């Protein structure tokens, strides 16, 4: 729809890491013995999760929102401060490991 | 000396701020 | 002759009360006044909304024992539409239409109507958000939705009950990686108590769902598909895990309470339908299952027990038959049965309040309910008597 | 919403022909036609008026919410509350 | 109306700066130019109105000739009649320009500046002004033949 290319902002979690922890937290019960470095992994994705999906679905709202800003011109400039201040939170994360 | 509102806050569309922060990230 | 101003009144939607009446009204005027043991008695089946759909949970109104709320997860026919499907349908007259829908922008897994408000509908989503919304109101987007925080659920949500009186309620709440969360029905978007259920050395129980003792708040049991059932004191002087049960081998899918009160208390026991045929029987009070329920092998979904007969209960069968349970006459065969059309995956079962008939969720999304012999509806002193001799029995 | 009111209050007995009527007489849409529409619409707005009042004759109160009139040959329906005035053309039976 | 229409939208301006949002006086002076476009493409409808009805309700100017020791006069002149249109057409220009401004002096106060606001340029104004030019100048030509009359007096059988 744009021939621009868009610089569309995600986040570094794939969903479906914790599909694998639920595995390891149906198997480990099972009987079954995994890998400990796999239950390593598991378990520091199962209990970073939290953060991560809250990440996620803010980032999802504050782009469902910007868009919805922009499609009505006429209301960005009144916006502009709050979008500074949170392009700034953005910019203070991103540096982030 | 009636004082006028200064520069107005910007806007700064996020493609330029998304492209700066995406350099940033490379360069980190 | 106007040309804008129909047009514009028609753009212009005040049509809240308008529409509200209408259709209230309507499927009213279905009525043909024109002046030229199981047994089915209702069957319906959204095309709009039930096609290819799995019904996901099943409530009943017990302010309005006419109002059933059922929700869907989302919809692997197109991804597109919206997901999260919740229907309202009503007892009130005979119509093919739902009398409300609601859609989550997320799958729904759990719904429920409040005790403390005759209107408000709360359900509970895949992606661990409780979603509010008002039934006199006529709108689709949810009405309120708690925060998806670290402290408040995260993961999907399965089990959400409102305890209490109307005047002391609490909403509590479940998520599957083991957090209780209570909430109020005027705000939902803080917990108002909240922890992560821990059984010992720190490691949760991931909780698929829950009761509570029937007339009973806090002290609530839970069941895990790890396999084991859990009674809790919710507050108590000490919240978290209070027993663990040797349990049943298999993941535990439906757990409930007794609730049928009479002239003995027989609210200590649980039926739980593990993924094994297996619709157990036991106490609180004993470790071990009280007796075993063994007709075939492979996933009886629940259980849950008839209000009016102490001594019966409903449990489903994916396979599609959903079979009546007495105690007292038969300790082993069932007392009653039936196998809905099409051989379908039926999912879930509700027993309507005050008893006398049943509500049948599937995999198609076709509902059905219908009522129960006269002789094996009501019962009577003997039956708490009997029951309590064959709970004697072993 | 306007067109999903319209289906829903018609596909619930296949009926022959409904409009949604916001205001006072004299409608403009149309199902069938627009005169055996507009015309009857508009008569039924001067009787369901005429009503209004024979029903506040006994007391001012007593408004008309609903209006069935289930004939030999026809079974037309009107919901008003203060403007919302239903049509609707049906069997008997 | 145009009155009432303001003083809601002003009372909305005010509700959005008492929740203290970002960069309110712009946005406000964008919305008064606007208002202000508009009012005056609304007072050259008005004003044309006004001035085909003088070639909109307009008051009826009356003035009359009578005669005092001998001598013709009116009463009130020409040029009463005059002024009361004048007054009459300003009257109706305050319809629209006395409004008042939209805000977080006089003309600061009430807003007047539609006439430079003029979609179409004083022409407009002017062309109105004219009717009355137009207006007067017939009237005191009807009037001048027949005031001749009262030369018969000056002379004496």
């Amino acid at each position: 729809g744009r021939t621009g290319n868009v610089l569309k902002l995600k986040v570094n979690f794939l969903p479906e890491i914790i599909t694998l922890s639920k595995e390891v937290r149906n198997l480990k019960w099972l009987g079954f013995r995994v890998p400990l470095a796999i239950v390593n992994k598991a378990h520091q994705a199962n209990q970073l999760y939290p953060f991560a999906i809250s990440l996620i679905e803010s980032v999802r709202t504050y782009e469902r929102t910007c868009e919805k800003v922009e499609e009505r011109n006429t209301i960005s400039l009144l916006v502009a401060g709050l979008k500074k201040e949170v392009q700034a939170l953005i910019a203070e994360g991103i540096a982030l490991v | 000396r009636k004082l006028v509102h200064d520069k107005e806050l910007a806007a700064e569309d996020e493609q330029v701020f998304l492209m700066k922060q995406q350099s940033l990230l490379a360069k980190q | 002759l106007t040309e804008e101003e129909k047009q514009q009144i028609l753009h212009s939607e005040e049509f809240l009360s308008f529409f509200d009446h209408s259709t209230r009204i309507v499927e009213r005027a279905l009525s043909e006044q024109i002046n030229i043991k199981l047994s089915l008695n209702r069957q319906f089946f959204d095309e709009r909304w039930s096609k290819h759909r799995v019904v996901s949970c099943l409530d009943w109104s017990s302010q309005y024992p006419e109002l059933l709320v059922a929700s869907y997860n989302n919809n692997e026919d197109a991804p597109h539409e919206p997901d999260g499907v919740a229907l309202v349908w009503n007892m009130k007259y005979k119509k093919t239409t739902p009398e409300y829908v609601f859609h989550c922008q997320s799958a729904v897994m759990s719904a429920t109507f409040a005790k403390f408000h005759p209107n408000l509908v709360v359900g509970g989503t895949y992606s661990g958000q409780i979603v509010l919304w008002d039934n006199r109101s006529n709108k689709r987007t949810p009405v309120q939705r708690t925060p998806l925080s670290a402290a408040a659920h995260t993961h999907p949500v399965y089990c959400v009950n409102v305890v209490g009186t109307q005047n002391a309620h609490n909403l509590i709440s479940i998520s599957t990686d083991g957090k209780i969360c209570s909430w109020s029905l005027d705000m939902l978007s803080h917990p108002q108590d909240s922890m992560e259920l821990v059984h010992k050395q720190s490691k949760a129980v991931a909780v698929t769902s829950m009761s509570f003792p029937v007339g009973d708040v806090n002290n609530f049991v839970v069941g895990s598909e790890e396999g084991s059932v859990y009674t809790a004191c919710r507050h108590g002087s000490k919240a978290g895990i209070s027993e663990m049960f040797e349990g049943h081998q298999g993941p535990i899918t439906g757990i409930h309470c007794h609730a049928a009160v009479g002239a003995v208390d027989f609210s200590h026991l649980f039926v739980t339908s593990s993924f094994d045929w297996t619709v157990k029987l036991w106490t609180t009070k004993n470790n071990k299952p009280l007796y075993s329920f063994e007709d075939n092998a492979d996933y009886v979904y629940d259980v849950m027990w008839s209000p009016t007969h102490p001594a019966l209960f409903a449990c489903v069968d994916g396979m599609g038959r959903l079979d009546l349970w007495n105690l007292n006459n038969d300790t082993e065969v069932p007392t009653a049965s039936i196998s809905v059309e099409g051989n379908p995956a039926l999912n879930r079962v509700r027993w309507t309040h005050s008893g006398r008939e049943i509500a049948v969720g599937d995999s198609e999304g076709q509902i059905v309910i219908y009522d129960v012999g006269e002789q094996i509806a009501v019962p009577r002193n003997d039956e708490w008597a009997r029951f309590g001799r064959t709970l004697a029995e072993i | 919403e306007v067109e999903e009111t319209l289906k829903r209050l018609q596909s619930q007995k296949g009926v022959q022909g409904i409009i949604v009527v916001n205001t006072e007489g004299i409608p403009i849409k149309s199902t069938m036609d627009n005169p055996t529409t507009t015309q009857y619409a508009s008569l039924m707005h001067s009787f369901i008026l005429k009503a209004r009042s024979t029903v506040r004759d006994i007391d001012p109160q007593n408004d008309l919410t609903f209006l069935r009139i289930r004939s030999k040959k026809n079974e037309i329906m009107v919901a008003p509350d203060k403007d919302y005035f239903l049509i609707v053309i049906q069997n008997p039976t | 109306t145009f009155s009432e229409i303001l003083n809601r939208v002003q009372k909305a301006v005010d509700d959005l700066n008492l929740h203290s949002y970002s960069n309110l006086p712009i946005w406000v002076n964008k919305l008064d130019m606007e208002i202000e476009r508009i009012l005056g493409v609304r007072l050259q409808a008005g004003l044309r109105a006004w001035t085909q009805v003088l070639l909109p309700k307009i008051k009826n100017v009356v003035h009359e000739l009578r005669i005092t020791n001998q001598v013709i006069y009116l009463n009130p002149p020409i040029e009463e009649c005059r002024y009361k249109l004048y007054q009459e057409m300003f009257a109706w220009k305050m319809v629209v320009l006395s409004l008042p401004r939209i805000q977080s002096t006089e003309e600061e106060k009430f807003y007047r500046n539609a006439l430079t606001r003029m979609p179409d340029g004083p022409v407009a104004l002017e062309e109105s002004y004219s009717a009355v030019m137009g207006i007067v100048s017939e009237v005191e030509q009807y009037v001048k033949v027949w005031l001749q009359y009262q030369c018969l007096w000056d002379m004496q059988a």
